[PDB]
Formats: C-alpha cells, structure tokens, sequence
C-alpha cells in the first residue's frame, strides 16, 4: 500500500493484521492472506491491456 | 491483426468467502441426546441384570439339590 512497484494501489489489496504475537495468530493471517489473494488475481484477469512484452 | 492473451473474469471466483458454519450440533440439543443415551443405557442394562438374577439363584440351587455329589 505504501510503496508501489508495478501498477499498484489500482489493484485492491487486503492486509491481515492480528492482535497477539503468538504462533497461532501469525498463522491465521497467512491463511487470511490466501483467501484475500484471489481478489488480486481476478483483477489481473479483468485488467489486461494488449501491447508490448 | 494482432492476437494476444484475452481477459476473462466472469464470476470473479468470489473474493474471500466463509465456508465454515455450524452444522448438525447446536449446543443444548446435543446434551438431550448425549445424557439421553446414558439414561436409556442404564435402564436397558439393569433389566438384564435382574434377568441374570433369575439364572443366578437357579444356578446355586443345583448345588443345594445335589447331596449325592
């Protein structure tokens, strides 16, 4: 969200942040990353301008 | 004509959907079947032990009846 690399902020991102610094909540956010990652891949399929490689 | 990779989304695969939900068991209803099986369990078992008593006294009666033994 802070530093764009190649066409960012235009794609909708969801970042999971917990509360406790234990191993379980540090695992839950990784699965929550995985469920909120297809949103980016679907938006990548939605926006594809044909041109140079 | 230029042919490149085409874009397709259609249904968008549904971005983050919950699949985990409460099924079968509710809470209080499981205790009615749980403790209910226990009360049915003892009542069925103890009636057989009363039927065992019919055999028990009759088994020991054979020893009393047999004196030539």
């Amino acid at each position: 969200k802070t530093q764009p690399y190649d066409v960012y902020d235009q794609v909708e991102f969801d970042v999971p942040i917990g509360s406790r610094g234990d191993c379980y909540d540090r695992y839950l956010c990784r699965v929550e990353e995985m469920r909120q990652s297809i949103r980016i891949i679907s938006q990548c399929l939605n926006k594809m301008p044909p041109g140079e490689i | 004509x230029x042919x490149x990779x085409x874009x397709x989304x259609x249904x968008x695969x549904x971005x983050x959907x919950x699949x985990x939900x409460x099924x079968x068991x509710x809470g209080y209803s499981m205790f009615a079947v749980g403790i209910g099986a226990l009360l049915f369990g003892y009542w069925s078992m103890m009636k057989w032990n009363r039927e065992r008593r019919r055999l028990q006294i009759e088994d020991f009666e054979a020893r009393i009846a047999l004196m030539p033994l």
